[PDB]
């Protein structure tokens, strides 16, 4: 009864649980508690799913169902209900706060206004009954919320241009989005609303510091805590409006901090030159002022110092008080170095940390100063110097501080800066200040210009937060356009912001060139506030930027930071580069940095311990083997230098915890005496480098860590608590867990490396090749510290090269400026605005892909330390802590040093994941999981069988590594292989289930049971491992199986194991059995759905029987005309349930042709756990067959987008629904592959991470026997017309072969890329002969010789382009004629001029030459009055050609490719056959402004005619004709299915219907079902179009045109006219 | 064809300049502590890895001259720069003066594996 | 009037400032055109068919690259810019660039320094013609500097 009560406190929750409602401004009363709302939902949702695992849910499953309804509606509806309420809070104030957007807008205003009423009518209920029940049961309330979200969302994106007004009015809104912008100026009540925005309008502002009452503003506040009270609170009541206390609250910030620090200097100056300082003073000081403010005023008072005395040196012979300076520094730094051996709160850390690398830097300035003996104030070692002079006296608090370096001057801008960590200032560093302030007096840009890591956009911020600056970095793509720039520009103009565009370089050569303008007009406006004569008191500095007249502050700054090595950059145009005054930072200066940061950290030995590390990372880069995944440099170096001091920290922490329990000695002062600082550092560095290394480089890492580091060990944290729940989760999830060396520890080390990375980076990649255990590392353990942590794991798993990097990233509209979101930018704008509460979850977005540089440099910023996602609508968006980006790839071969240098490494090899590892997953899974418990007890009985042989170092292993050295027709992956074999031995416990379904009476027993098991184990490995390699590769791996086996196998002495099947009853039965000596009946002969069973076709369908049985996804790799379609669609008649839909690749295939072909065979519905893609018909699985699966374009960094679509789809289940950026799962749809081997001319090899869910077969051409066979079974049915004929079968099959074999010899794709002969021209020529007998009630064998040699001439001698190719065809014709059939009439049997036609008669018999040229004549004078007087003249050529051409016209799907030069009456002789066959002639009427759509609507003009009205057309089309590779796109479509599934949207697919339903009323038939007429639609096209293809004789334009339009040689037949001889 | 000829003959000669063997260093538990050896291990074991791939690509082509085996687009790629004597990026895996063609990249990559060869003898023969 | 060509507000402003130029005697001058070599050729067919004020002038900077057309190539006079063929010849350019009341300021020991970083400049721009031994790289030593 425990399932009862669960029941009666569902139903106790929701019979009282009441919406919480709060009054609003006296309006509405809205809704709060959504988290409680929310978690108490998926609470009982999950009790309920959780209780139908019990076996006593059957009798309350009716109750507990109908809660799940109703539990699922109230998701549904309080989920849109949440997004409602929250975008009417903001859009009311919008538009109840500005009566101005009544004007502006009337049209939006007023429809707000209807939508605001029906809002609030819908509210006055909800108050009425605050029960939830009762509001989930107000009528129509989900499609009422449904409209209310639409509705507002139309209001929201039509206040953009009212969007931009305001921003105006607050400068710093240009860096807000539109959305967060909305929510600022609506809620401008509701201030508390507000706080998450001020990260992106301030550069160190998180927070503002608010009254009781919320009025009045009395300061400011950081990330990390540090406050800022003003000292005039700025008042919100009396200025009420949103821009205005905001520019108040600007203003206050800038005053309180330059009041802030005249109190400072006033007191910094007694600890300057003075002889002793207490620290108990000195600390207070620290901590009663700000970080930024303590370093500036440590700066102030050494500036002074300095300029007292060299004042007091002006007489050169005068004692140097330089030493004092010198003195006062060095007893200082004492101060601060003791204050970081202890432990201090983490704000006083940090600012003694900034504070100790200010002082090293003026130490070594100061040391510099007296080596070089300066004696003077003027002296440039001075002057080049950054300095700080400070007047008291300064009426205006704003300019009492001013920062002079050489002759450039700044103001302090006294932007808030928080607590920004601060570089090392290094000898680079200081060259990087002196070049760009430089630059800054100019009134020019900055630069900096180097490899990747060397501090180039560090330097620029650095630079201006010394200067006090809003600083912005912009990651720069191509989508940073004229536009784009401008409208940053103005926000940074206004602001007086500095930009610095990192990755400038990565823009468009033209709009580098076009934003030089609006560079060079803002430098201008620059330099008119340097002018002497200009004066404060007059109209403000203005440059135009987009047309408008734009205020620019004396403080905004341009920088850019590029790295000119890169290939395949852009240059950037001198007019723009002379704007810019350049600096190499190439050399950084490492030891320096090293050194400087574990002194501020509290190392004692940090000069010991920087001497080591610096070397030893460049020992690494030298010593260690080159791998692109490994990176040395200064970002490598900076993570260990700060994992140090954090490791340093934790340890510190640890001996007093230890201390605690064990007395009472707590010395801290002694504790950081005997602390291992090198065994600190060592940690880090192998806490970091570690898990990137391959398994060769491990021992000679420590090897090097020893020679450096001597005596120092490490030693792995025993990560109890985290393991204990790995091993949990492994068991859950059918894995293998390990400890050390025992199986599967060497990948529990990468899973606890892994999480090791998590905690340092935030950006990491998995590296490794397919099949090596990454994605399971990091889902095991997501989940595992969901059950350790408590904290909920969430993952995000995206294929970034399944899409466009539009769909990717977003896309900025050219004309409306408006800004759509891509996928990743989505997802992580979704956690940042936490509405359902995304930041208290770990959020894991994994980029599943290929990496190359052009979409992972956007997150340049983001992996850095940035942590930014900069968008070209000037919108910046911060990576949350609990956020992770991490990239699960194969290879980095195309990745730069700049992503790689950014990111933590974890490298997998294939060791890591093993093969007994993959074999116990099998077996787990086999186990426990039931494949349909009576299916359950045969797996488990068949598991115990296979267990043996599953072994390491078993049959399969032994077989494993045995098919590695074979030859296979594509690359070999070890899970290709297993998981054909899995999905082999599947199969096989279904046969024993499907067996006792046939024998109810007795079960299979385990001595069947076993009998069979073994054999099909043997058969399964056979075919897993040798199915795509050729027979003597199959026959091969017999033997060695033969050899090693110690299972049953046949006895037979020369036939391979290959030929053998398993029968049910565990016995070896010859393949031959299943192969009958069919007769064909005689209508059937050579039809397209007959195929002759030979020993290759059972076994190839039985075969494809198995995996398409299980839904697995398979290619057919073969030769063209090999077999593949024919056996595929063998296989599908023995398998129903299932539809076929035959899709056609090209070189121009992406995923958008298949998303047509879900769009029309599948339906998105919305389900409670997402949207599925399910077929439209039920009960039926759709199988998607691509043709041409390895032809699409692989780009410049080996990836091909529709694979990786397809591989996302198979791998992961589904896709992202680019529109809405939702995933969608696939339910009843599987994948089949054709394709030609990769080797071939066009052909691309498949991506290994592909291959692995994708076993493949071999299908070759059938041999000399297999065709005797096949046609020997044709010519015997066709043969029976003519009774007379009957002896001469075999010598008719035997001319077939021996020409077919010999013409497929002779002419090679080397020769022509045309030049490809397969058994589709033994079919055709079976079928040619045939349709010249059907009609003939006798024949003499001479008229079969003729009829034979003149289908040879059309299917052979026609495409042939040279006259000598042409010549041997004609005389071998003769010879194998002959050779087969002695004792004829050569003459009467093979005279040359052989022409066939029914146009003299009601039957295709011969005709004679001059009696076709008296008939072509008199049809052409009736030609030439009724169609085109264009008159011809007749040679023999022609009269050949037009019957070539009659012969096309005359069958189904009958096209032509017509090749040769222009003028010679290809289109012409088309028109003239046309017109006498009754076709009708369109072709496209193209001009110069003809484009795509255009020739679509042609497309629809031409298929509506032949597909509803029955009317047969010729469409002519030319090379000329084709204006954008698109075109052919659709008619490879079209010329193979007959039909175009994206063609007909719309309008036009219901105006289509209307007419379909109206055509095939007029031909008898019975349709209603739109599924049936679009059938009977494409089998009219079929039959009626006939699309005729003229080009020109183009070596490198023919081969090219194959792979643009492989239909074009596969679907059309190709005469080559050539030139006329 | 008089190109299919003519890369025969250069194929199979610069089979005869190239050498043949090249024997990575046997790493021991002393031999990692030692530093010339872990960089004088990564020159072979990168060596050997080009040295292998060179000849087999050459052998392909002379097969290929010879009508033996099918052209495939590796060797079809590969012929093109041979023909064109563009040095082919396959084998350029250690840097070179830009403009270097492929006949004296051949010479240079043979004194090369040559002095692999006298490395790896003398730690075989001799120790590291 | 100075434009440059890679926007598509470029083009547009291009063709009024040129329009206009032709009615009063203005300058135009079109920054970068090798960047847009399809919106060349239909510039040159445009000067062809047009009768402009005699003071009119119309400038067109690009770089030496064989994406610019023929037909514009021929319709107008080609400048050449490159390094001077020498040092006297890259230190008269240098002083004909710079205007004489430049150097003749009040101190006057300007002109001696002016003459002395004209050649330092000749002479490091000199050194670029050695690709190698002058300089290990081809700098841009060049105006802005
Ligand atoms: N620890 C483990 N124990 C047992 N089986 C495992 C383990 N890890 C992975 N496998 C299995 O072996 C295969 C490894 O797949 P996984 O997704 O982990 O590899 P991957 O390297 O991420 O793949 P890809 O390169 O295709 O992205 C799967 O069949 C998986 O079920
Ligand atoms: N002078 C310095 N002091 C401290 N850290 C530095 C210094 N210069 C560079 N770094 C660090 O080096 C890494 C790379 O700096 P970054 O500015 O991103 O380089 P770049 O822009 O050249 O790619 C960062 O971790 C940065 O903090
Ligand atoms: N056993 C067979 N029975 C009938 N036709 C066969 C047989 N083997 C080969 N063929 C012929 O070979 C051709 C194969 O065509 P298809 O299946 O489209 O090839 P692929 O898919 O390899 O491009 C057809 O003309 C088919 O009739
Ligand atoms: N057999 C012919 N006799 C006379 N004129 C011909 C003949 N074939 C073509 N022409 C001429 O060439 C023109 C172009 O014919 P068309 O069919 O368009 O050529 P193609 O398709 O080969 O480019 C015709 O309009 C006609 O003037
Ligand atoms: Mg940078
Ligand atoms: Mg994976």
């Amino acid at each position: 009864m425990a399932l009862e009560e669960f029941l009666k406190q569902i139903r106790e929750v929701w019979n009282t649980y009441e919406l919480d409602l709060v009054n609003y401004q006296n309006k509405c009363r809205l809704i709060r508690g959504w988290d409680d709302l929310f978690n108490k939902v998926k609470e009982h949702i999950n009790s309920v799913s959780a209780m139908k695992l019990s076996p006593y849910y059957k009798v309350f499953e009716e109750d507990a169902l109908s809660w799940e309804d109703k539990l699922n509606r109230i998701m549904a509806l309080f989920d849109v209900w949440i997004d409602v309420q929250r975008r009417w809070v903001y859009l009311e104030g919008i538009f109840t706060g500005s009566a101005d957007i009544k004007h502006l807008l009337p049209v939006e205003t007023q429809r707000f206004q209807s939508i605001s009423t029906e809002f609030l009518a819908l509210m006055k209920k909800v108050s009425k009954s605050p029960l939830v029940m009762d509001v989930l049961n107000i009528q129509g309330v989900q499609r009422s919320l449904e409209r209310l979200a639409d509705l507002l969302g139309k209001i929201q994106k039509a206040l953009g241009e009212y969007l931009e007004r305001e921003r105006s009015s607050f400068p710093r809104f240009y860096f807000v989005g539109d959305e967060d912008l909305l929510e600022i100026i609506g809620n401008s009540k509701n201030v508390a609303k507000l706080q998450k925005h001020f990260k992106k309008m301030f550069a160190g502002v998180s927070s503002i510091i608010l009254n009781e009452d919320n009025s009045v503003v009395l300061g400011i506040s950081s990330r990390e805590g540090e406050e800022v009270m003003f000292k005039t609170p700025v008042s919100i009541t009396e200025h009420p409006k949103i821009n205005e206390w905001l520019t108040l609250v600007e203003k206050e910030m800038r005053v309180t901090l330059a009041k802030l620090l005249a109190e400072s200097v006033t007191e910094v100056e007694i600890f300057g030159k003075a002889t002793s300082i207490d620290p108990n003073t000195y600390i207070t000081w620290i901590d009663k002022y700000q970080a930024q403010l303590v370093v500036l005023s440590a700066q102030i008072a050494w500036s002074e110092n300095v300029e007292t005395a060299l004042s007091s040196m002006g007489g050169g012979g005068d004692a140097a008080p330089l030493h004092s300076v010198l003195s006062n520094v060095e007893v200082t730094l004492n101060v601060l170095a003791d204050s970081v051996l202890m432990e201090q709160p983490p704000l006083r850390r940090r600012k003694l940390e900034h504070l100790i690398t200010e002082l090293v830097h003026q130490r070594d300035v100061t040391r510099s100063l007296i080596k070089s003996k300066i004696d003077n104030a003027k002296s440039f070692e001075w002057l080049s110097q950054m300095r700080f002079y400070f007047d008291p006296k300064q009426t205006d608090v704003l300019q009492q501080l001013s920062i002079q370096m050489a002759n450039a001057k700044f103001n302090y801008g006294f932007e808030y800066l928080g607590v920004q960590d601060k570089l090392v200032q290094t000898p680079l560093t200081d060259r990087c200040y002196l070049t760009m302030t430089q630059a800054l007096e100019a009134r020019l840009g900055g630069s900096p210009f180097g490899p990747a890591g060397t501090g180039k956009t560090e330097s620029v911020k650095a630079l201006g937060h010394q200067l006090g600056r809003f600083v912005l970095v912009f990651n720069c793509d191509e989508t940073f356009d004229f536009q784009a720039m401008g409208r940053i520009f103005v926000g940074l103009c206004q602001v007086g912001a500095w930009g610095c565009f990192d990755e400038f370089n990565r823009l468009e050569e033209r709009m580098l060139s076009a934003v030089s303008q609006q560079v060079q007009c803002i430098q201008e406006a620059l330099r008119e506030h340097s002018n002497p004569n200009y004066d404060k008191t007059s109209a403000p500095i203005t440059c135009e930027l987009l047309n408008k007249q734009v205020k620019v502050s004396p403080d905004m700054a341009i920088f850019i930071t590029m790295n000119p090595g890169y290939a395949g950059r852009s240059n950037l145009p001198d007019n723009l580069k002379k704007l810019f005054r350049s600096l190499a930072m190439t050399k950084p200066d490492r030891q320096l940095i090293a050194q400087v940061m574990l002194y501020s950290q509290g190392f004692r030995t940090a000069e010991v311990l920087a001497n080591k590390i610096v070397p030893f990372f460049k020992l690494c880069d030298e010593q260690l083997s080159s791998q692109s995944h490994y990176d040395f440099g200064l970002r490598a170096l900076k993570s260990v230098l700060v994992s140090a001091g954090n490791v340093k920290r934790e340890r510190i922490q640890k001996i007093k915890r230890e201390k605690e329990e064990r007395g009472e000695a707590v010395d801290e002062g002694e504790i950081a005496e005997n602390l291992p600082e090198q065994e600190i550092l060592i940690q880090s560095v192998c806490e970091t480098m570690v898990p990137k290394l391959v398994a060769e480089d491990i021992p000679l890492l420590f090897s090097l860590l020893s020679d450096v580091f001597p005596g120092v060990q490490y030693h792995r944290g025993e990560m109890t608590a985290l393991r204990e729940e790995l091993k949990k989760v492994c068991q859950e999830m059918y894995l293998t867990y390990g400890d050390g060396e025992e199986v599967g520890g060497m990948w529990v080390e990468k899973v606890l490396q892994l999480y090791q990375i998590t905690q340092i980076n935030h950006g990491l990649m998995m590296v490794g090749p397919s099949g090596s255990g990454k994605s399971m590392a990091w889902r095991v353990l997501l989940k595992a510290l969901e059950r350790l942590e408590g904290v909920e794991g969430v993952a995000h798993i995206i294929d970034p090269k399944a899409i466009s990097k539009d769909h990717l990233y977003g896309t900025l509209d050219p004309n409306t400026r408006e800004w759509t979101d891509g996928l990743f930018t989505h997802v992580l704008r979704k956690i940042i605005d936490s509405v359902r509460g995304e930041l208290q979850k770990r959020q894991w977005i994994v980029f599943d892909g290929d990496v190359d540089p052009e979409w992972v440099e956007n997150l340049n910023s983001v992996l850095d330390d940035n942590k930014l996602l900069t968008l070209p609508n000037g919108e910046r968006l911060s990576l949350p802590p609990n956020v992770r980006i991490m990239f699960e790839v194969q290879d980095l071969k195309y990745a730069t040093l700049a992503t790689v240098s950014r990111c933590g490494m974890v490298w997998f090899s294939e060791d890591v994941l093993s093969t007994d590892m993959i074999f116990n997953n099998f077996l787990a899974r086999l186990r426990s999981i039931p494949l349909d418990s009576p299916m359950l007890q045969i797996q488990r009985d068949a598991a115990t069988i296979m267990q043996p042989y599953f072994t390491s170092n078993g049959l399969v292993t032994k077989a494993l590594e045995h098919a590695f050295q074979l030859e296979h027709i594509m690359d070999l992956t070890r899970l290709r292989c297993l998981g054909s074999l899995f999905s082999m031995l599947h199969q096989a416990c279904r046969n024993v289930a499907q067996y006792n379904a046939n024998h109810p009476d007795f079960p299979m027993q385990i001595e069947q049971l076993e009998r069979y098991i073994q054999r099909y184990l043997v058969y399964a490995i056979l075919w897993s491992l040798s199915g795509d390699s050729r027979l003597k590769m199959r026959a091969e791996l017999g033997e060695y199986i033969r050899r090693i086996t110690t299972v049953p196998l046949p006895t037979a002495p020369n036939i391979p194991i290959i030929d053998y099947e398993v029968s049910i009853s565990g016995e070896w039965s010859p393949w031959q059995a299943k192969v009958p000596q069919i007769e064909v009946e005689t209508h059937k002969v050579a039809a397209p759905d007959v195929v002759v069973p030979t020993l290759d076709t059972v076994r190839h369908e039985a075969l494809l029987y198995t995996w398409l049985a299980e839904h697995k996804p398979l290619v057919l790799c073969g030769p063209p005309g090999s077999g593949k379609t024919m056996t595929l669609f063998s296989a599908l008649r023995a398998l129903p349930d299932m539809e076929v839909v035959g899709l056609n690749f090209s070189s121009a295939t992406t995923p958008e042709l298949l998303l047509k072909t879900f769009d029309h065979y599948c339906e998105y519905r919305r389900t409670p756990n997402g949207v599925v893609l399910a077929p439209v018909q039920l009960g039926k699985w759709l199988v998607l067959f691509c043709d041409e699966i390895n032809l699409p374009d692989m780009d410049k960094y080996g990836t091909q987008r529709v694979i990786s679509f397809i591989r996302q789809m198979v791998e992961h289940g589904g896709f992202y629904r680019t529109s809405d950026q939702t995933w969608v799962k696939l339910e009843r749809i599987q994948f089949v592959g054709a394709c030609n081997p990769p080797t071939d001319p066009g052909r691309k090899p498949l991506s290994h991470r592909f291959l692995r869910h994708v076993p493949v077969v071999y299908v070759d051409y059938p041999g000399p026997a297999s065709l005797t066979q096949i046609y020997g079974t044709f010519n015997r049915a066709m043969l029976r017309l003519i009774p007379s004929l009957r002896t001469y079968a075999e010598p008719l099959t035997a001319a077939m072969v021996e020409f077919y074999t010999m013409s497929q010899e002779r002419f090679t794709q080397d020769t022509q890329p045309h030049y490809i002969y397969s058994p589709r021209e033994m079919t055709r020529w079976v079928r040619g002969i045939f349709e010249a007998l059907r009609p003939l009630e006798t024949l003499p064998v001479e008229g079969l010789i003729r009829i034979w040699a003149h289908e040879a001439l059309r299917l052979f001698q026609d495409r042939l382009v040279e006259d000598e190719e042409r010549r041997w065809t004609d005389e071998n014709i003769d010879t194998v004629a002959l050779k087969h059939f002695p004792n004829i009439d050569r003459e009467k049997a093979m005279s040359r001029p052989i022409l066939y036609s029914n146009w003299l008669s009601k039957d295709y018999i011969p005709v004679d030459q001059e009696e076709l040229r008296d008939y072509v004549k008199a049809r052409l004078k009736v030609f030439y009055e009724e169609e085109l007087d264009v008159p011809l003249v007749l040679f023999n050529e022609v009269l050949d050609h037009v019957l070539r051409i009659d012969r096309i016209f005359r069958q189904p799907q009958g096209h032509l490719l017509l090749i040769g030069v222009s003028g010679a009456g290809k289109t012409t002789l088309s028109r003239f056959v046309a017109w006498m066959n009754g076709l009708s002639v369109y072709q496209i009427k193209v001009h110069r402004k003809y484009t795509g759509e255009d020739f679509d609507e042609d497309l629809r003009t031409v298929l509506r005619r032949s597909g509803c009205k029955n009317e047969k057309i010729a469409f002519i089309m030319d090379e000329s004709n084709v204006l954008d590779s698109g075109f052919l796109e659709r008619m490879n479509t079209l010329l193979a299915n007959g039909e175009v599934p994206g063609l007909f949207e719309g309008d036009e697919y219901a105006t289509l219907m209307t007419q379909c339903k109206e055509g095939a009323q007029k031909e008898g038939l019975m349709l209603d079902s739109h599924e049936e007429l679009y059938k009977w639609f494409t089998s009219q096209v079929i039959r009626n179009l006939h699309v005729v293809f003229t080009m020109n004789p183009s070596s490198e334009g023919l081969k090219d045109r194959a792979a643009t339009s492989p239909a074009l040689f596969n679907r059309c037949v190709l005469n080559w006219f050539g030139d006329w001889s | 064809p008089a190109w299919m000829r003519t890369l025969h003959t250069t194929a199979s000669n610069w089979l005869h300049l190239i050498p043949q063997t090249l024997s990575h260093l046997k790493r021991t538990v002393e031999n990692i502590k030692d530093p010339l050896f872990r960089f004088f291990e990564r020159e072979v074991k990168m060596g050997a890895k080009l040295l292998q791939d060179v000849r087999q690509d050459l052998a392909d082509v002379v097969q290929v001259c010879e009508g033996k085996k099918k052209q495939t687009n590796y060797l079809r790629t590969l012929i093109n720069e041979l023909v064109k004597g563009i040095l082919p990026r396959s084998w350029s895996h250690y840097t070179v003066p830009a403009g270097m063609t492929v006949i004296q990249w051949v010479s240079d990559f043979s004194e090369r594996i040559k002095q692999l060869q006298n490395i790896s003898l003398a730690a075989a023969s001799g120790g590291a | 009037t100075s434009i440059a060509i890679g926007s598509a507000e470029g083009f547009n402003q291009a063709d009024k400032a040129i329009n206009t130029a032709v009615k009063s005697g203005r300058w135009v001058m079109l920054k970068n055109v090798h960047l847009a070599p399809g919106w060349l050729m239909q510039l040159e067919k445009k000067l062809h068919s047009l009768q402009p004020h005699a003071c009119f002038r119309l400038f067109l900077t690009m770089e030496i690259n064989p994406k610019v057309p023929v037909n514009l190539l021929r319709a107008g006079r080609i400048f050449v810019f490159e390094p001077p063929p020498g040092v006297k010849a890259n230190m008269l350019r240098t002083f004909s660039s710079i205007p004489v009341s430049r150097i003749c300021k009040s101190p006057n020991e300007r002109a001696r320094l002016y003459f002395l970083l004209a050649w330092f400049h000749a002479i490091i721009q000199e050194r670029l013609r050695y690709a190698p031994l002058g300089w290990s790289k081809k700098y841009e030593f060049g105006e802005s500097d």
